[PDB]
């Protein structure tokens, strides 16, 4: 087994730069070709360069050549990804990849880095508020919690601290004009039990320390 | 730059039955040195891509033989001799034989089931939010497919545009549907000067369009 490691998700402001690594564990680091390719969310593959470690050999898609930068480190096995001026519409999962060998090596890999996670934008940390979608008028109900205004990506949703998840629809975030992202979380329970059973949702936003417990009460 | 096109965008398969994705590259993939390298790969979400063949008609291992790949020059069709509920997800071709590596805009594989209804329900806004300044009234489409729906925002009568966002669940994974839900949001001020807010439905499974309204403040 071969195995790449990328490093952390990125939070940048446009005009910033950044820098990545993609680790290798494996033997012959020097004779790897390895590829950077980026994927904005609900978008396609875009291929931004290759790399051979062993030589000068750097190919660039022209289109980022003047804010992309390929290099490696031969002593630790690592590779790296610079990005000057970045734009926001350069946020996307940046992907670091090992995929052929030479030509005519009659070599194909599939080995994948995890993925970077870069969000390029002129808006700061801030913890979510969360507002409840409260049920209404013995068939089925629906309720759920406005996740709204937090930055950056991502937040965690939960039911009744895990214990609900039959029924439960936790809608990707869209990013508002005020550069704060917003989603909902819903669930369709029995309007029966809507006397008995309590209903709380757990709202976890990691990079601002912020965890919510919102009840979510008829009426 | 090589440009790689698929078609189709989007394809519904019936488990059971045969899927074909077409590949058309604005020039040809044979290498000076004879071979072609055109590869397909399939993409799960939240996940990376995976290799499942190479060179138009090999197939990486681990790859179960109902793929198959196959054309030549510019024109590649991947197929799937019976589609499988773990064949879901987005597929893209690869080409390695020009600079820059160029890939193919992907189509989407997801499951064919009946034609269902949405159920529709309308949130008012919290008092807890208006307190906040900001008022959010929220749609939601349960559990519906295909995908094709229309919402449309009615405050009292007048039809919205651009103070609403959308987002959609991806198909799940055992009853094969999509969920929705459509937010309008406004200040709590132009909120307050209104009287009905409606969110109509428009699907395929609807003989006619379904609204659900709530008059402020109940
Ligand atoms: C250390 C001395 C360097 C040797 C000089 C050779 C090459 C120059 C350096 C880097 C250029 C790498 C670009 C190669 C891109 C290869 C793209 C690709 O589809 O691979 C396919 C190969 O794995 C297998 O091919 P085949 O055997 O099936 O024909």
């Amino acid at each position: 087994e071969v195995q790449l490691v990328q490093s952390g998700a990125e939070v940048k402001k446009p005009g910033e730069s950044l820098k990545i690594s993609c680790q290798a564990f494996g033997y012959g680091f020097i004779n790897y070709l390895i590829e950077w390719i980026r994927q904005m969310p609900g978008q396609g593959l875009e291929w931004i360069g290759l790399i051979n470690p062993g030589s000068d050999y750097t190919n660039y898609n022209e289109n980022f050549k003047g804010q992309a930068t390929l290099s490696a480190d031969k002593s630790s096995s690592t590779a790296y990804l610079q990005w000057s001026s970045l734009k926001a519409s350069d946020t996307a999962m940046y992907f670091c990849a090992r995929r052929f060998g030479y030509y005519g090596s009659g070599n194909y890999f599939d080995y994948w880095g995890q993925g970077t996670m870069v969000t390029v934008s002129s808006a700061s940390t801030k913890g979510p508020s969360v507002f409840p979608l409260a049920p209404s008028s013995g068939g089925t109900a629906a309720l759920g919690c406005l996740v709204k205004d937090y930055f950056p990506e991502p937040v965690t949703v939960s039911w009744n601290s895990g214990a609900l998840t039959s029924g439960v629809h936790t809608f990707p975030a869209v990013l508002q004009s005020s550069g704060l992202y917003s989603l909902s979380s819903v669930v369709t329970v029995p309007s029966s039990s809507l006397g008995t059973q309590t209903y709380i949702c757990n709202v976890n936003h990691k990079p601002s320390n912020t965890k919510v417990d919102k009840r979510v009460e008829p009426k | 730059d090589v440009v790689m096109t698929q078609t189709p965008l989007s394809l519904p398969v019936t488990p059971g039955e045969p899927a074909s994705i077409s590949c058309t590259s604005g020039q040809s993939l044979v290498h000076i040195n004879g071979n072609t390298y055109l590869h397909w790969y399939l993409q799960k979400p939240g996940q990376s891509p995976k290799l499942l063949i190479y060179k138009v008609s090999n197939l990486f291992s681990g790859v179960p033989d109902r793929f198959s790949g196959s054309g030549s020059g510019t024109d590649f069709t991947l197929k799937i001799s019976r589609v499988e509920a773990e064949d879901v997800g987005v597929y893209f071709c690869s080409q390695s034989t020009h600079f820059p590596f160029t890939f193919g805009q992907g189509t989407k594989l997801e499951i064919k089931r009946t034609v269902a209804a949405p159920s529709v329900f309308i949130f008012p806004p919290s008092d807890e939010q208006l307190k906040s300044g900001t008022a959010s009234v929220v749609c939601l489409l349960n559990n519906f497919y295909p995908r094709e729906a229309k919402v449309q925002w009615k405050v009292d009568n007048a039809l919205q545009s651009g103070n609403s966002q959308e987002s959609v669940t991806e198909q799940d994974s055992k009853d094969s549907t999509y969920s929705l839900s459509s937010t309008l949001t406004l200040s709590k001020a132009d909120y307050e000067k209104h009287k009905v807010y409606a969110c109509e439905v428009t699907h395929q499974g609807l003989s006619s369009p379904v609204t659900k309204s709530f008059n402020r403040g109940e």
